[PDB]
Order: C-alpha cells, then structure tokens, then sequence
C-alpha cells in the first residue's frame, strides 16, 4: 500500500500549480509565447 | 514522434463585425458603458490593418501572437470614450476618478484593451460635451459593474437637492476641444473579454481544419488547445456545456469534435519501458534491449 | 395598474434547515470518478432557510436582501411562483432585472423598472386563464432583453400535496448573475425537502448590475373581479458563504455527493483525507480555530 | 480628482489601491519641471 500510495500521490500532485496560472503544459503553450510560457513552465519544472 | 498535424475548428463561415465594433457610428460614456456579445465568426483580425491604428494594445492572459492560433468562449467588447490621460486608468489594479467610478476591470482580466486616438470625429472646435464620467460616488464599483443613476450626491451621505451648499450632481462631462492636448483629447476603447481553453467556442481564429486522424500519433490543435496524442473514440457523455475533460492529474484527456460532436479520447503518444544490455563499450558496441 | 393586497397577514418568516441544497457544477470541464476539492460561495450544508408561503391571507412577497448571492427553492403543485425582480434600491432609480415566465415565454429584461409594490400575475380558477397583469409601471433605460422560445405553462390550481420543487442558485460577481437551476419530484406536504441535487449552470447573464435586493414574483387567484385569494405555494430562501467543498463525479460525470468541510471535525477530516470513507480511529485535525 | 489630471503615475513598493486604507511615515515631496521626452527618466533605473 506504501508503495502504491506513493506512486499515486506522485501522479496526483502533477495536478498542483506551483505558482504558474495553470498546471496544464499544454493550456500554458497554447496561451503564452516562448519568455512567458518558459517563465510559467520554469515555475512547474522546479515543482515537479 | 508525431508524423501528421490534426486541426479541428468549428464550422464558421462569417467574419467578426469588427466593422460593427470598431468603426461603430457613436460610442458610450465611460459611466454608460456598453457591452456587445460576439459569437459564431472568425476573428481575423489582420482586416483591421487597413483601417485602425491604435494607439494602445495591450493584452491580459493571452500572448498577442498566439491569437491567430486560438477559439474564444464568452466573447463580449466594451465600448466607450475617455480622455487621453485617463487611457492609463483602463486596466487592472489601476486608481482615479474612472477606475473608481466608472469602468472597473477584474485583477484576474483575461483580454485586451484597444485604444485609439478620436480627435477628430469626437472632438469640435466649440468644444463636444456629450460624453460624461461619473466624479463622486459613495464606495468604488465593483469590477465589471455599471452605474447609471444620476442622483443628487452629498458627502454626509444623505439625501440632496441641488440648490444645497453641499449638494453636488455626480456627473461631469467631458470637454473635447480640437486645440485641446493630447492628455484631453477623446479616445475610444474597446475591452474585449473571453475565456480561453476550458469551455465551448464559436469565436475562432483564420486556420484551416484537416481530416480527423484516429489510431495514430499525430500534433493535434482542438479549438486552441494545441498537443501531441493519439485520439480514439469516446464513451465518455459530456453535457452541452462541457467542451473538455480532465484526469486527476488535469490532463485533458477527453474532448468532444466541434465538427461531428463527437467524444473523442486523448492519450499519449510515449509509453513502456525500455532497457538497454551491455558488455562494455571496450569490449564491444553490440547491445541488446 | 398597481393593485394593493388589503389585510395581509404579515410573514411569519419560519425557518427550516437546507440538509445537503444547493450544490451547483463549479465550472464546464468534464470529470468523472473523482474526488474533487473546490473553494466557492457554497450554501453551508443544514444552514437556516426562511420559508415565505401563499396561502389564505398570507401573500409573501417581501423585499429580501441578496447579500452574497441566494439559493431559492419553490416547491409548488399550480405554478404559482413565477420569477424574481433583483435590484438594490428596488425602484426607477437604479437598474434591476425580472426574469419571469409569462405562461408562454421566459422573460429577461434589465431596465429602469417603476416596480410596482405588489407585483403579480392573474390566474382565474374558473377556467385556468390567465389575465393580463402589472409588474412594473415603466421602463425607460433597458441595457439586456432576452425572450426565450415559446411554449405552454399549466395553469390552473390543482389538489393534493406539493408535488414540484424547483431549486435556483443566483450568484453576481464580475458583471455577471450566473443562474443555476434544478428540479426534483417531491410529494411533502410542507417544509423544504431533505436531499441532494446537483444545479447545472442555465444562465450567465451580463447585466453589470448593482444587486442588494430582490422580490420574488407569485400569481394571485382572485375569486371576483373586485377581490384577491391565494392558492397554496411555498418558498425557501438561504445565503452562500464561501467555503470548501468535496464534490464527487460519478460514472456519466454527474455530480452524486459533496462533503461540506466546514459543517464539523468530522467533515474537516473527511476533506482532509479526499475519502468520503473514513477507518475506525483517532485523526488530527485542524488546531481550533476562532 | 476635480482639480488635477495626471500623464503620468506610478507607484513603487505600494499598490495604488490599496492607499486610502494605510499611514504613511517620513512623508517627503520633491517638486520640479522637466521636458517631455525627459519624463520617462524619472524613475528607478534609468539613465540620461
Ligand atoms: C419614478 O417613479 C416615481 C414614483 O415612485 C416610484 O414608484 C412608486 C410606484 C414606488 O415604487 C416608489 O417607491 C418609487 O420611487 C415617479 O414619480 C411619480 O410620478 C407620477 C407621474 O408623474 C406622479 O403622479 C402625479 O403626482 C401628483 C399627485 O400626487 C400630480 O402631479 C398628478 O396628479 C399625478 O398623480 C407621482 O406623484 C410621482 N411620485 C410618486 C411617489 O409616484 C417618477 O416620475 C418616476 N420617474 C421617471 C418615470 O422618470
Ligand atoms: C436613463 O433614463 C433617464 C431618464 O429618461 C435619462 O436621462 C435623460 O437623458 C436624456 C438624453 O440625454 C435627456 O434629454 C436631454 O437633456 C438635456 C436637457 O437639458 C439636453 O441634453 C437635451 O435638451 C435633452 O432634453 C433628459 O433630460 C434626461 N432626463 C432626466 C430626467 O435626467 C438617461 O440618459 C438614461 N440613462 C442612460 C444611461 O441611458
Ligand atoms: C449598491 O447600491 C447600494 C444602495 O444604493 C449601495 O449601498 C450604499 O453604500 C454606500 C457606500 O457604502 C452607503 O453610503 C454611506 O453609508 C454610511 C452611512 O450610512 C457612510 O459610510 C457614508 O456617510 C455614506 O452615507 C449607503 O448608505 C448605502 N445605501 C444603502 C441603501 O445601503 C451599495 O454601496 C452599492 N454597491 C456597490 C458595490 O456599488
Ligand atoms: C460541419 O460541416 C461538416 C461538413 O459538411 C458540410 O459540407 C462540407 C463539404 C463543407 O462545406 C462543410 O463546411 C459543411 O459543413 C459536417 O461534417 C459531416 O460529417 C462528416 C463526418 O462525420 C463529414 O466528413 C462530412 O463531410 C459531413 N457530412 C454531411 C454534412 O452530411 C459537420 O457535421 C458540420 N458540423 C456542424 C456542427 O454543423
Ligand atoms: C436558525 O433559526 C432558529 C430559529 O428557528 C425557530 O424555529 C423555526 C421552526 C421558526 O419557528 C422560527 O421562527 C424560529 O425562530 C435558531 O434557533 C435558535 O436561535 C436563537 C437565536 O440565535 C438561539 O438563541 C437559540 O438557542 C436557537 N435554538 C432554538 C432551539 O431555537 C437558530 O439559531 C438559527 N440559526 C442560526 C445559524 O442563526
Ligand atoms: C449513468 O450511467 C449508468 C451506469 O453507470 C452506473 O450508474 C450510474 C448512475 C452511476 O452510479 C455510475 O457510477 C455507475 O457505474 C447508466 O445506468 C443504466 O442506464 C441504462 C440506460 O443507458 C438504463 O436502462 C439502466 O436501467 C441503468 N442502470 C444500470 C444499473 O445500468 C445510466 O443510464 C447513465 N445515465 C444516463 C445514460 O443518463
Ligand atoms: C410573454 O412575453 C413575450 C415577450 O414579450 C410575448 O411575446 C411577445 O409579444 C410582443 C407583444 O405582442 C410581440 O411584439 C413580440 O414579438 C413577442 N415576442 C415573442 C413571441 O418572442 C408573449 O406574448 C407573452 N405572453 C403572454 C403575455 O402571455
Ligand atoms: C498630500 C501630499 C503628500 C502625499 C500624501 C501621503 C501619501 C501618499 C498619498 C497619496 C498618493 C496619491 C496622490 C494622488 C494621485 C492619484 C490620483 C489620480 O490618479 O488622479
Ligand atoms: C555607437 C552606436 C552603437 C552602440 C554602441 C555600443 C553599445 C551600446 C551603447 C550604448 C547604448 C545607449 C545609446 C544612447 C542612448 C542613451 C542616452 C539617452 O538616454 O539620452
Ligand atoms: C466606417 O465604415 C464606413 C463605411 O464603410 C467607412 O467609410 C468609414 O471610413 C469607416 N470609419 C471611419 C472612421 O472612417
Ligand atoms: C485598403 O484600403 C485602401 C484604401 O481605401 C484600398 O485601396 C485597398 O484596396 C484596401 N486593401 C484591402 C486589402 O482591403
Ligand atoms: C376564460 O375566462 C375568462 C374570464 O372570464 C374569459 O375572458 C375567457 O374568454 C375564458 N375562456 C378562454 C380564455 O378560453
Ligand atoms: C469641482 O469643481 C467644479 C468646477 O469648479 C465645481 O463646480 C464643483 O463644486 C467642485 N466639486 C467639489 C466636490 O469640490
């Protein structure tokens, strides 16, 4: 159960913004050009 | 790696009255402020080139070249006439007279603001005084929000009657002279406001739809929302207002064709796992996997 | 003209409990078997509701103030409620909407309205007609009209038990009243339904509009053509506060079940773990809060 | 509001909204003319 838990918690938190508008890579490309959509996608490679 | 590009857009046929909206033959004052819905059209808005130029552009939660790329939800423009200084007051956070009595934009506006220079049809030599701003008002409007009573205003905050020392009408008009300056000089805005990628659009951008392609690894671009899958067909029943679906950990991974209508099920294209058996690189380059 | 309502019963403004009412979809993307936490202006669950009741010499349409938006339940069995007047100064002064069904419409209009003080519509019982009525007494400044398609109310007073109960939730916030809505069968004879039903959003209006006050529009049923009767319907009225909610989306992306995370430790638990099931055991929770 | 009409306002460190509700300290007003183009120079950063 440890190990499922983890595996599911980790897929779960791909769901949480860390500061960025959005969580979803591809809602962040398709709005944002390339500075700002890096900026955001910065903010959730450090999460992630 | 995807091999072929799927695009699907829904059926639209008419260009967006950017004829109707930016061209308009009058415009409201800024405390009457008019709100025009938009929908079933393609906003390409290179039609605009030939015709306005605009003095300010700016655009909230949206990057101005990815524009050409997208569908809009809930188009609405608001209309109406300020003074060049108070141009500034047209976005979010800002404070003054218009910003606290007469057109409040939302901290989390999605949009743009347009703003062009009317001198010379909003302005005369006698001096045009039809376009008026709300200057005293108990508490500051709500975002979005209008204001279009004209009763007699007070700062004790009781009622009034005009000929009263401390009786004030709430509502000033504007002076539009030609000699005026550019600070008091009539501009015309345009706000447009829209949602983006979480529900159903007829607004969309000047692109070309391609044949739907299933079962295979392909770049796909769904009413602006671009990425790579593999679409397949869908148990899924949206209701009509719901566009897209999402996974615990927000992928969308549903969505329904604006085309057909159908529910159609993304997944992606990358999956197992790989390993790679060696030697040693001294005592060979053969490997197995 | 503006008719008055003479040797009314004042309202009683009784008060029942919401149970589990007035959950709405908080947005337009599709889930389904998830658990999913969302903060809004939620109605808290078993929060008082004030009933307002038609019946004898009791015609309830008072001006009820809107604070930070409403959940509205009717339950009814002759159509008697019609619509709402939402407004804040509830007079030719300042803007307000009606939405209203007329028997063959829904109406949506926002203007300067010369409301009337006693607004209602006009049901004969002698062959189930209605008569021209007067909910307002002008218009001059409409900014938002919308008329829907056409279709054919059932009117008419009927026997038995409340058979229709008809939830509403009205929300302003951004320029916009949002309005969702829902209906359930019910056969109570009085109070306000204990259940669970999920309001799917009908109405995103853009009306821009200052909204403090509203009135609730019913239909009298006037035995002569010089006298007012009522016939039986009741109506409930509670606040949203923001707070915390664990919706569930089942097979088909419908909403089942919600957890309201304030209401007690309990529920805070239940938030806290995402699992409407929780084992036998002690769990720390929040540190007590004021 | 009735008497003043500004091209320019901006405010560092603080939110304009947000100052009818605070108390200032050690409140000072420098005073002076510029040009035009020169505006712009007034403000943290710049150069000229
Ligand atoms: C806005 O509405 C007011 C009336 O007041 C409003 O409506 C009521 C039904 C209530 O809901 C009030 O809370 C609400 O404020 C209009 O003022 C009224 O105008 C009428 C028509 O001109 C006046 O009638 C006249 O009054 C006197 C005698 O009293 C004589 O001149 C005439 O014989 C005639 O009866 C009425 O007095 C006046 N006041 C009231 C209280 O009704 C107001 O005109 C309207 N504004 C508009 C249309 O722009
Ligand atoms: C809301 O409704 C009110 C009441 O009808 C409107 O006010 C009215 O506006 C008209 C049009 O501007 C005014 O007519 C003009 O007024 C002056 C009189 O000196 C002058 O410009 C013209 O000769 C003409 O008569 C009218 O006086 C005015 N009425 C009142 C009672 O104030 C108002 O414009 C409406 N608001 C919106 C946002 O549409
Ligand atoms: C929507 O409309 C209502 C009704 O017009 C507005 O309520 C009004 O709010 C103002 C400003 O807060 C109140 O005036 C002030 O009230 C107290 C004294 O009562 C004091 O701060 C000032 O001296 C001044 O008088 C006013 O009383 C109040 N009116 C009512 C009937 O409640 C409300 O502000 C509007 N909402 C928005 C978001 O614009
Ligand atoms: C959108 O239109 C398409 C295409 O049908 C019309 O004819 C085309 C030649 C072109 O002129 C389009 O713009 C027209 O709308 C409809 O697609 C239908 O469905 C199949 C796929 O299931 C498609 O391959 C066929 O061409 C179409 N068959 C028909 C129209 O009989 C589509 O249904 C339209 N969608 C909406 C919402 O109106
Ligand atoms: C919700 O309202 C009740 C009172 O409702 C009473 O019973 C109804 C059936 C109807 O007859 C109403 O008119 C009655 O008033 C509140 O219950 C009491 O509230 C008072 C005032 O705060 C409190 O002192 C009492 O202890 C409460 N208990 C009882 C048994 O009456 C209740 O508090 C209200 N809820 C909230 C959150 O304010
Ligand atoms: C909703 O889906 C169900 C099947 O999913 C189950 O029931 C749901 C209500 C929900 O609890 C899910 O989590 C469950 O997994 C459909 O149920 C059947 O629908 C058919 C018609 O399609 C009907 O004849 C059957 O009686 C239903 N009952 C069963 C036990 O299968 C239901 O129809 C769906 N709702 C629709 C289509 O509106
Ligand atoms: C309910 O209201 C609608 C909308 O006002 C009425 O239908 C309108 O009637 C007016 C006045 O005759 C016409 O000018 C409009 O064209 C009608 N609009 C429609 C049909 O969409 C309808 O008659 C009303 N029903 C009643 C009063 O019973
Ligand atoms: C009284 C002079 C010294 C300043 C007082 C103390 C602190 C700062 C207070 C206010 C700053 C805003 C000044 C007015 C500019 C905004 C008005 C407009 O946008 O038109
Ligand atoms: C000499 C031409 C090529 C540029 C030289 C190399 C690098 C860049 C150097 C300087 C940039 C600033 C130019 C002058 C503008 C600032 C002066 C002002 O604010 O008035
Ligand atoms: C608005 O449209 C008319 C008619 O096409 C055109 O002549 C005019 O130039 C447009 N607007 C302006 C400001 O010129
Ligand atoms: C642009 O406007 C000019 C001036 O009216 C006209 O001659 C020209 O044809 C227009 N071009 C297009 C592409 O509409
Ligand atoms: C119904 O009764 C009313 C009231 O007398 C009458 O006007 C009408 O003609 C009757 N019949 C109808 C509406 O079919
Ligand atoms: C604003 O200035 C105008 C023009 O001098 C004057 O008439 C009016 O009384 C002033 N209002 C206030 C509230 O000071």
């Amino acid at each position: 159960n440890q190990n499922a838990q983890a595996l599911n918690t980790l897929v779960k938190q791909l769901s949480s913004n860390f500061g960025a508008i959005s969580s979803v890579l591809n809602d962040i490309l398709s709005r944002l050009d390339k500075v700002e959509a890096e900026v955001q996608i910065d903010r959730l490679i450090t999460g992630r | 790696a995807p091999s072929k590009e799927v695009v699907r857009f829904p059926n639209i046929t008419n260009l967006c009255p950017f004829g109707e909206v930016f061209n308009a033959t009058t415009f409201p004052s800024v405390y009457a402020w008019e709100r025009k819905r938009i929908s079933n059209c393609v906003a390409d808005y290179s039609v605009l080139y030939n015709s306005t130029s605009f003095s300010t552009f700016k655009c909230y939660g949206v990057s101005a070249t990815k524009l050409n790329d997208l569908c809009f939800s809930n188009v609405y423009a608001d209309s109406f006439v300020v003074k060049g200084d108070d141009v500034r007051q047209i976005a979010p956070g800002q404070t003054g007279v218009i910003a606290d009595y007469n057109y409040k934009l939302p901290d989390d506006f999605t949009g743009c603001v347009l703003a062009w220079n009317t001198r010379n049809i909003d302005a005369t030599q006698t001096g045009n005084y039809n376009y008026k701003y709300r200057s005293l008002r108990h508490g500051k409007l709500r975002p979005f929000e209008r204001d279009i009573s004209n009763v007699p205003f007070s700062p004790d905050g009781k009622p009034c009657t005009p000929p009263a020392f401390n009786c004030y009408w709430p509502l000033n008009d504007y002076g539009f002279y030609i000699t005026n300056g550019i600070g008091y000089q009539p501009y015309r805005v345009v706000v447009l406001s829209f949602e983006l990628l979480n529900a159903p659009a007829t607004v969309c951008g000047p692109k070309l739809s391609t044949d739907l392609i299933k079962n295979q690894c392909v770049n796909f671009n769904f009413n602006g929302l671009t990425g790579t899958g593999v679409l397949t067909p869908s148990s899924k029943r949206f209701q009509p207002f719901q566009q897209f679906g999402r996974d615990v950990s927000d992928f969308t991974d549903s969505v329904r064709d604006p085309k057909t209508s159908e529910i159609l099920d993304i997944s992606p294209c990358s999956f197992g796992g790989v390993s790679v058996i060696t030697p040693g690189t001294n005592t060979s380059s053969e490997v197995a996997v | 003209k503006c008719l008055d309502f003479d040797d009314r019963t004042p309202p009683a403004n009784t008060q029942f409990l919401s149970s589990h009412r007035g959950v709405y979809y908080p947005d337009d993307i599709f889930r389904s078997n998830v658990l999913h936490l969302v903060q809004d202006h939620f109605l808290p669950f078993d929060s008082n509701v004030t009933r307002f009741i038609t019946f004898g010499l009791n015609f309830d349409n008072p001006i009820i103030p809107f604070k930070d938006g409403i959940y509205f339940a009717a339950t009814e069995k002759s159509n008697v409620i019609r619509g709402w007047v939402f407004g804040s100064t509830m007079n030719n002064k300042s803007q307000s909407v009606i939405i209203m069904n007329n028997s063959t419409n829904l109406v949506i209009r926002a203007c300067n309205f010369e409301l009337c003080d006693n607004p209602f519509f006009v049901v004969l019982k002698s062959n189930n007609t209605q008569i021209p009525s007067y909910i307002f007494n002008n218009a001059f400044n409409c900014t938002f009209e919308y008329v829907s398609k056409d279709f054919n109310l059932d009117l008419g007073e009927k026997p038995g038990n409340f058979k229709d109960l008809r939830e509403f939730v009205f929300r302003n916030k951004d320029g916009f009243l949002h309005v969702y809505s829902g209906y359930q069968p019910i056969s109570a004879a009085s109070g306000l339904p204990t259940g669970f039903n999920a309001l799917k959003p009908i109405f995103k209006l853009p009306l821009g509009i200052n909204i403090t006050n509203f009135r609730t529009l019913l239909t009298a049923f006037p035995p002569r053509p010089d006298y007012w009767g009522t016939s039986a319907a009741a109506y409930f009225v509670g606040y949203l506060k923001p707070t915390t909610f664990m919706l569930k989306y089942d097979e088909n992306g419908t909403i089942t079940d919600a957890v309201d995370c304030s209401q007690n430790p309990l529920a805070e638990l239940k938030c806290s773990v995402k699992s409407f099931e929780i084992d036998k055991g002690i769990y720390q929770t929040s540190n007590f809060r004021v």
